[PDB]
């Protein structure tokens, strides 16, 4: 068999797990209350597929996730909702306060004696599965939760499980927008010590999708429950192989095989197609060579970081619905011939493809539109360099007045573990500046 | 779940709050008993971050009522939500300190702050998890001020790791209520520094004229100002009792609108706050609700906030909104009034946002800032203490009580020292 | 103000750390005091004011206890002497060498003993009938930001170590209401009174070591000058004050590798936060002494509050980091040299 754990961790991981869950009950067939009439009325199938749900002799359907907060307001929602009866009750709240936007109390003071309990969930649904694996941390770099909680957890999962890929779908900073006043430090003091023990961290920008959603959605007034069922197609883009059958499978090493070179340049970037609205659907002809240039279009990047000032290093192609390789192979061909779309020399090959026939669904009341094919885009270039050189430039700025650090030191935590955290990363900028020059034989 | 204690301490204390449990049972939806008789299931779901359930379905709030010289704890037990109140809460004794501090502090506040600490504890310990605790007093007067400081002193030696939050009704450039009132400012200011972490400076002056300009009312009472601060009060702690998108707490505010930790006295705004005529011939939107809150005309802290740059502020939203018009707001108001802001921190702004509105609003929103402008709510304070102090004014009523002008003239080089931390930032960099 | 002078010295490995063969991790170049890991990645330069090089009695410049005394703290008598106050401050963690170089043992001296006895002989030189010196002793400890003494004998009850507090007086500064004050003529006495001090500092026995410190000690000298013979009635007109202070800090013990809960962690915020503070009064009198416009915050903390007469003004400042050379102290070695290079900027 294969599996995948989903770890949601803080109030971003939460709200985007309830859209992901609400993409995949409606995908494979089950409702709310877990149960399946699609099987009853046909009679076979594994179409409850087992790397996400598990299944009981009363014909219910499980899914493998945990999800934690350290703050009850947010999953006591999932508690009293509409996957009520869907979800284990083991949903480890021990939220009798919240991280307060500090690494410092997420990665110790109310980290611990409350992570021995997701372990032994996690021991508990890993004995379970019998089959490929791989976990899927989702959380936002920025919150208190989303960064120590993290940076504890991963610590921990690669000493009992180890030789694993572990993935983080993690929510970024972006350049001027921002809900915090301390996302600087968070970011690059999680950075840190998610750069050594993860395998492959995703990232996205809510700017990104926001100025998207307008563009090419028509919506001028978006909410959180719009940019999270996006991201739910994004994942449910990379978890479909395991799935569904397909004419091409990636399964979930490949991507860490693909788009890793070195260990400590992990961290790519993410596109789809959302030039697809309702109205927007006709109009148009949605093949293979248009969806497939809007992956160097930085107008449908969701990540805010211009590619043309940087080069790729490399790039993986998932395709679903009604594809054909030649297509492809066109799409890559066109791109390749062009001069804006720069490639490392030492990576001629450049990308991976993957083809599955399950189209994408459609979550009703939702904004997205109908497709008989959809494409995902995983780019790992040398750009971000750029969107990190601003936060290293804020910390910069206010770890130069030591501003913000009496509140991080009042919860256990040193003032040279910030010096020894900002070190790194500009070392990891300084690689990135390495590798992207050309050799001079 | 998270708790709060409140404590009313004077008679403004003891005004304010009555008018705030008479909003937070309004929210959720309880009567003079303690029944319940809301609508929908959300009030009670998170209804013991105030009250504490009882037998009959009823629900008793956690206040204790600490005023020397009984006359105002009187007026509440003959006032409509006074019997939901506990009794063995109710904690006075006779002789009330006379509007000094030294009577506050030293000789009846030490006679009455063992009785007080008991039902803290009391209360306390009877509580799940515990947050921080509420206090509402006005400075410049005499128990509110003294006895209030006292007690945050002893709380904080007792229970550091939690929050003490103070609502402090602070003096006004020009009225004077209370003769004696600079004294007693600089030394609740030189006892409230050291011990809290985020206190906020109402001022009456900024409410009158809040209420007499956009309100256009013609009678403004009391009740009218109690009802801006309890507006604020609500406010501040509703996503601790309601859910939404963007949760914050009373801890992220304070780790967020606090860079150092002496620079905790804020500024506090409420908006959609309109007239019974032109509430017809507006839009009630996030943009509309921004401008009322960065105008110097909705703000009550006396202080024009264009005298000085702000260092941060904190924006508490609620109802069903939009957060890209959210951020993009804040965003346009850092980039056109960047002289305002400080360079030092790169976003100045966050965001909360909850998802239930008050009982008959779809927007609301909460304002609150950490600037330089409090300068002249202090610098003043300053220089009134020193106009006094070098003649000996008022001085003989507090040394008679046990009392030497060494602890004044600490008093007064810790708010100068205030003043000049703040001032630091006052000019570009 | 004038140039805080920050310093650093290298102990020599122990005598377990050689039979063991621990390695070599720190190195310099005259000035440059750099790290080389052993085998992982890229080296971290640092530089300061002065340099202190102890590893072996070989290199030009190795610094010994004299060199340290008479490049660092010797001036700061003068400065002693001519009426204008001093402070130096220690700083390393335990095994690093801090308690060789400023006490030090009885065949190696350290820098107190050379301070009190050259003191006491400059006095003794220059003690005619017209120009007296009289000094004064005092011994505290802060605790969880709390003032308490030590020279005070204590009963054996519970708590009995009686918390005093701080207060500022309009023309002498901050000072502390019930610190006991004591006449010392020969360094004897300061060594009778340093170790029954010592003896009762706040120090818990750590998971990795019993011998630790939880407490910052502030050993306090007061230098009185009765330099005044007027020449129409012989009487005693003006008097001249200077204050000496030397302070032993405690380590940062950041609570993750040591799982600490409790009393230990509290003691951990109190004295990271006293070195947040500290690090932050230094930069700014630093930037102050640049022509610069700054604001010191004092009120911060209990150790910058008192010791707030003696840092500004027309004073000068010292302080000592200690680090250990060896390959399993590199996380603390470079929470010392990063922490002074903060001091120095
Ligand atoms: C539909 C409509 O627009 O009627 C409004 C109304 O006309 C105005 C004048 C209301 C009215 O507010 C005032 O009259 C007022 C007078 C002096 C000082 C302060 C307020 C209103 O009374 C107030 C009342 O709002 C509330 O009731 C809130 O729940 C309020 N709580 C209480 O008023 C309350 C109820 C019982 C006991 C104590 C207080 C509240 C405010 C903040 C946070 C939580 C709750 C409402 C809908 C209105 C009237 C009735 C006219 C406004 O009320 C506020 C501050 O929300 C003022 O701005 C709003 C909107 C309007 O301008
Ligand atoms: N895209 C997206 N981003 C979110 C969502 N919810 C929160 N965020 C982002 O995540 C950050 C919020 O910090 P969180 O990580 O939620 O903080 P937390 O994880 O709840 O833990 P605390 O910090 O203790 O509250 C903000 O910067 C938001 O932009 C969401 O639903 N979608
Ligand atoms: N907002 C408001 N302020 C009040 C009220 N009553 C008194 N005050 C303020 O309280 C101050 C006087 O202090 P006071 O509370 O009477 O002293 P105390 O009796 O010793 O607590 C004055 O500056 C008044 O503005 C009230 O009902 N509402
Ligand atoms: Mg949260």
């Amino acid at each position: 068999m294969r599996e995948c754990i989903s770890i949601h961790v803080g109030q971003a991981g939460v709200q985007i797990g309830n859209a992901c869950w609400e993409l995949y009950c409606l995908e494979h067939g089950i409702q709310p209350d877990g149960q399946m009439p699609s099987d009853k009325t046909i009679g076979g199938g594994d179409d409850s597929f087992n790397t996400f749900f598990s299944e009981t002799g009363a014909g219910k359907h499980v899914p493998r996730a945990v999800f934690v907060d350290l703050e009850p307001t947010v999953i006591d929602e999932v508690r009293t909702g509409t996957y009520r009866q869907l979800f284990h009750p083991e949903q480890l709240i021990t939220g009798k306060e919240d991280a307060a936007n500090n690494y410092a109390r997420g990665h110790y003071t109310i980290g611990k004696e409350i992570i021995d309990l997701v372990l032994d969930r996690i021991r508990k649904l890993a004995d379970q599965c019998t089959g490929l694996q791989g976990f899927l941390v989702f959380h936002s770099f920025g919150g208190g939760t989303g960064s120590g909680f993290t940076s504890l957890l991963m610590e921990r999962l690669s000493v009992d499980y180890g030789k694993k890929s572990k993935l983080e779908f993690s929510i970024y900073p972006a350049p001027q927008v921002s809900t915090a006043v301390v996302e600087p430090y968070n970011s690059i003091l999680t950075t840190h010590t998610t750069l050594e023990h993860s395998d492959c961290a995703f990232m996205v920008d809510n700017e990104a999708i926001y100025d998207i959603c307008r563009r090419n959605l028509d919506i001028e007034r978006p909410t959180y429950t719009n940019l999270n069922r996006l991201i739910s197609q994004i994942v449910s883009s990379i978890t479909a192989s395991l799935r569904f059958d397909g004419a091409l499978n990636v399964d979930l090493t490949e991507f860490q095989t693909n788009l890793v070179p070195y260990p400590r340049i992990h961290f790519p970037l993410a596109t789809y197609a959302p030039v697809i609205s309702a109205e927007k659907a006709y109009h148009e002809q949605l093949s293979v060579a248009e969806i497939t240039n809007a992956c160097f279009e930085p107008a449908n990047q969701m990540v805010k970081c211009d590619p043309r000032h940087g080069k790729y290093m490399a790039c993986c192609l998932l395709y679903r619905g009604d594809v054909v390789p030649k297509d492809v192979n066109a799409a890559i061909a066109t791109i390749k011939t062009k001069r804006s779309i720069q490639f490392v020399d030492w990576c001629p090959t450049g990308f991976k493809v993957g083809i599955n026939y399950q189209p994408p669904t459609v979550v009703p009341g939702g904004d997205l539109a109908k497709v008989q094919r959809a494409v995902c885009m995983l780019s790992n270039t040398t750009a971000i360099a750029e969107a990190w050189a601003r936060l290293d430039h804020k910390f910069d700025l206010m770890y130069a007045k030591r501003a913000f650090v009496h509140w991080y030191v009042g919860e256990g935590m040193e003032e040279g573990e910030f010096s020894e955290a900002r070190e790194d990363m500009a070392a990891l900028e300084k690689d990135y500046e390495e590798v992207g020059v050309d050799s001079v034989e | 779940m998270r708790e709060i204690v409140h404590i009313q301490a004077g008679q403004c204390g003891n005004q304010i709050g009555a008018k705030f449990w008479e909003v937070i049972s309004d929210e959720h939806g309880i009567d003079p008993t303690g029944s319940y008789h809301g609508d929908s299931d959300l009030q009670l779901e998170r209804i013991n971050v105030y009250y504490n359930e009882a037998t009959g379905n009823k629900y008793v709030p956690r206040a204790i009522l600490v005023d020397l010289e009984p006359g105002t704890m009187d007026s509440v037990r003959s006032g409509p939500f006074g019997q939901i109140f506990r009794p063995d809460n109710f904690v006075f004794g006779q002789s009330g300190a006379g509007n000094n501090w030294a009577k506050g502090h030293y000789t009846e506040g030490a006679e009455l702050v063992d009785s007080v600490l008991d039902v803290v504890r009391k209360e306390s310990e009877s509580c799940d998890c515990l947050q921080g605790f509420q206090l509402t007093h006005s400075l410049g007067g005499g128990t509110g001020s003294g006895m209030g400081t006292l007690l945050i002193s002893k709380i904080r030696e007792e229970y550091p790791d939690r929050i003490m939050n103070t609502f402090s009704v602070m003096p006004s450039p020009k009225v004077s209520d209370t003769v004696v009132e600079p004294y007693n400012a600089t030394l609740s200011v030189h006892q409230l520094v050291e011990n809290t972490d985020e206190t906020y400076c109402i001022d009456n002056e900024a409410l009158y004229d809040i209420c007499f300009r956009t309100l256009k009312l013609t009678t403004p009472t009391y009740g009218d100002l109690n009802h801006l601060v309890s507006a604020t009060m609500s406010g501040v702690t509703t996503c601790l009792r309601f859910p939404g998108q963007l949760n914050a707490d009373l801890r992220k505010l304070a780790v967020n609108m606090v860079p150092f930790p002496r620079l905790h006295f804020f500024m506090p705004g409420f908006a959609p706050l309109t007239s019974r005529g032109s509430q017809q011939y507006r839009a009630l939107t996030v943009p509309e609700l921004t401008q009322q809150m960065f105008d110097s005309k909705n703000m009550m802290a006396a202080c024009d906030p264009r005298h000085g740059r702000y260092l941060t502020v904190a924006a508490i939203f609620r109802g069903r909104m939009s957060m890209k018009e959210v951020d993009e707001q804040m965003l346009n108001v850092q980039n056109k009034n960047s002289s305002y802001f400080v360079e030092w921190i790169p976003n100045n702004v966050k965001t909360a946002v909850c998802d239930i509105p008050p009982r008959g609003l779809k927007m609301s929103a909460t304002f609150i800032g950490n600037s330089t402008a409090i300068q002249e709510l202090f610098k003043r304070i300053s220089e009134q203490f020193t106009a006094m102090f070098r003649r000996k004014a008022f001085l003989h009523w507090y040394t008679g009580e046990g009392m030497d002008e060494m602890e004044f003239t600490e008093a007064e080089s810790n708010m100068n020292d205030l003043v000049s931390e703040y001032q630091q930032y006052q000019d570009a960099t | 103000n004038s140039q805080v002078t920050v310093a650093v010295r290298v102990r020599p490995f122990s005598k377990r750390e050689k039979t063991e063969k621990a390695s070599q991790v720190v190195f310099t170049n005259g000035e440059e005091i750099t790290v080389e890991h052993p085998d992982m990645k890229q080296v971290y330069s640092f530089i300061y004011d002065v340099s202190f090089w102890s590893f072996d009695e070989c290199h030009p410049g190795y610094a010994s206890q004299t060199t340290v005394y008479e490049t660092l703290a010797a001036p700061l008598l003068d400065r002693a002497f001519e009426g204008y106050n001093t402070c130096l401050f220690a700083y390393g963690q335990t095994g690093s060498g801090k308690s060789y170089t400023m006490m030090g043992l009885n065949e190696e001296p350290g820098i107190i003993p050379r301070f009190c006895e050259d003191l006491f002989a400059q006095i003794a030189k220059k003690q005619t009938s017209e120009v007296s010196y009289h000094l004064e002793m005092s011994f505290f400890e802060v605790y969880n930001e709390k003032i308490h003494d030590l020279l005070v004998c204590k009963g054996e009850n519970g708590q009995r170590k009686q918390p005093l507090r701080a207060r500022e007086h309009p023309v002498s500064g901050p000072y502390v209401e019930g610190l006991s004050m004591n006449v010392v003529s020969s360094y004897s006495d300061i060594q009778s009174w340093l170790e029954l001090g010592n003896k009762q500092r706040a120090t818990a026995a750590t998971g990795m070591n019993d011998k630790s410190s939880r407490s910052h000690s502030v050993f306090t000298l007061v230098m009185t000058q009765t330099k005044t013979e007027v020449v129409e009635g012989e009487e005693h007109d003006h008097r001249i004050t200077s204050r000496i202070n030397l302070v032993d800090l405690a380590g940062s013990e950041r609570c993750s590798t040591a799982h600490s809960s409790g009393q230990r962690l509290k003691e951990g915020v109190s004295i990271n936060k006293s070195l947040l503070t500290l690090g932050k009064v230094i930069s700014a009198l630093s930037e102050q002494a640049n022509g610069k416009r700054v604001f010191i915050p004092y009120r911060e903390s209990t150790l910058t509050w008192l010791l707030k007469e003696s840092l500004g003004g027309n004073s000068k400042t010292a302080m000592i980091a200690t680090v250990s050379p060896a390959a399993s102290n590199i996380e603390e070695t470079l929470s010392t040299l990063r922490y002074a290079t903060q001091a120095r900027l």
